[PDB]
Parts: C-alpha cells; structure tokens; sequence
DNA sequence: CGAGCAGCTACTTGTGAGCGGATA
DNA sequence: TATCCGCTCACAATGCCACACGCGCTGCTCGGCC
RNA sequence: UUAAACCGGCGUGUGGC
C-alpha cells in the first residue's frame, strides 16, 4: 500500500527539491514504489488590484510528503537526492507515516 | 581477540554494524551499507591521497 | 621529515577545488533537466560562488 | 509588499563525575 | 544482585594593553490586525 | 497657558609586557 510518508528537506528550494525528487524517481523508473509529491502550498490569493498585484500564491510548511510504499532501498533513494534535511517520523530511521484522516485533511488543504 | 569481540561474522551483518556506527540507524537491506563503506575509503572523489 | 609545508599555491588550489565541486554540483543539477539545442554553455555555470 | 530563511574536524589534556556493564 | 571497570560527556584553561580588518547575494515563502 | 536656563557587541589576526 502506497502510504503518504512525510519528509522535511533543505527549505527555500522546496519546490525544486520536489522536482529533483521526481527526476530521481523517473531516473530509476521508481514509479512502481512511489507516487507524487503533494506540495499543496496553494493559498491562492489573487488580489491583483491597484498599486499592488504581487500576491502570495504559496503557503504551506516545507514538507513535501510523498506517497510511496516504503522500502529501505526507497528510503536510501529519497535520501540520495540532495536537500533531504529530515526524514521525520518516530523511529530509528524507518518511520510510520501519517494516517488517512490527515490524507483527507490535506485534500481539504489542496481544495480549500 | 579482536575477532571474538566482533559480534558480526559475515560481510552482511558486518556492513550493517559498520553502517550503524558510521550513520546512526538508517537501516538498509544490503543497499546503503556496502555503498557507504565503498564510498568512504575506495572512492577517488572522497579520498585524495596525493 | 614528518612535517610538510604548504605555500599559498596549495591552499589556493584547495579553495579552488572546494568551489569547483560546488559549481559541479550546480551544473549537474542544471543538466539533469536541460534539453538539447536550447542554449550555449554559458548559463549552465555561474561565477559568484567561486 | 516586506522580512526572514536559505542555498549556492579529525594532536588538548587533565580532572572530574555520571552511566552502562560485566562478572561473580 | 552487589562492586569495581570502563565508556562518555562537561568544564576549565594569567591578566592587561596596543594596532588593524570584516559582520555577504539573490530567490522563495510566509507573515497577514493600519 | 506664558517667560527664562541646560541637554566596542562578536570574531580574527598581529605585537608588547
Ligand atoms: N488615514 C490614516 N492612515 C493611517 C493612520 N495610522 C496609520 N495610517 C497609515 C500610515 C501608514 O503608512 C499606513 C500603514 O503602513 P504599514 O502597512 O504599516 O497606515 C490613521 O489613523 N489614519
């Protein structure tokens, strides 16, 4: 079962970290074990009124929790790409992901 | 004595223990222990004996 | 006989290699997604980090 | 729009105490 | 199940004075209550 | 309300005792 594991990374370039993680998936055709990135930094203000239009299209913590059924080779893959500061979770280093109710919560956050 | 004090005997478990000592945890399955042990001493990029 | 002296040249070369590995990582991250026949090999590299 | 975060070492030595630990 | 043996970490390392220098760039994301 | 009066933080390097 492709669970939704949460991971923290080198912030700032978090979107580019997600794209590099995707490139590393598609390199070793890891889409069998893996899913997508779910970076729902999608608070979508567009107040493009007078005197200012630069609206903050992005708002979400720097977590890029990825759907995947975890394997130790998969863990060392997601750690092999740079900018993976913390693969968080209660464990030595092999964690348990967030439950499905928070999957519904992140669906709400995406839709909003 | 250095052999009998070593809890691991095969290269497999030896790699697991040397990885646990190198990087605390990160449990591999014959994937990252060997890679790190080969990249630590035998890689020309991370070893520059002139 | 067991102590070696390094002059300005060796330390400058060490710092240059420290910058070169960083710009190598940069051009590796830039080439991982770059396509063919789009640019000249000038924007792939940067001068501010070195 | 402004501000904050962030990405582009290996010889110190001693002294001491607290914490496994191992060994009957 | 008690008693040394060894592992691991904290804490410390004369005092003053004088001089000088350097303490970054740009992109993203988040904070919103004058 | 009015007048007068006053208003070195850090690191680094070097050197000396
Ligand atoms: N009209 C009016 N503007 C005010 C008042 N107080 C502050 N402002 C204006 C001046 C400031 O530049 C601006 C807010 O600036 P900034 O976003 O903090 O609000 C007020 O009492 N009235």
């Amino acid at each position: 079962k492709k669970r939704w594991y949460v991971v923290q990374a080198f912030s700032g370039f978090e979107g580019r970290v997600a794209t590099s993680l995707r490139e590393h998936i598609k390199l070793h055709n890891m889409e069998d074990l893996f899913g997508e990135v779910m970076v729902p930094t999608e608070e979508v203000v567009e107040i493009r009124g007078g005197q200012r239009r630069k609206s903050e299209r992005k708002f979400f913590p720097g977590y890029v929790l990825v759907q995947m059924v975890m394997n130790d080779a998969s863990w060392h893959l997601v750690r092999s790409v740079p900018r993976v500061m913390g693969f968080i979770g209660g464990t030595s280093d092999r964690p348990a992901p967030i439950s499905d109710k928070e999957v519904d919560a992140i669906m709400n956050r995406l839709q909003q | 004595e250095t052999l009998r004090v070593d809890p691991t005997n095969d290269r497999l478990s030896a790699l697991v223990e040397i990885y646990r000592m190198m990087r605390p945890g990160e449990p591999p399955t014959r994937e990252a222990a060997e890679s790190l042990f080969e990249n630590l001493f035998f890689s020309e990029d991370r070893y520059d004996l002139s | 006989g067991n102590r070696r002296i390094r002059s300005v040249g060796e330390m400058a070369e060490n710092q240059f290699r420290v910058g070169l590995v960083r710009v190598e990582r940069a051009v590796k991250e830039r080439l991982s997604l770059g396509d063919l026949d789009t640019l000249m090999p000038q924007d792939m590299i940067n001068a501010k980090p070195i």
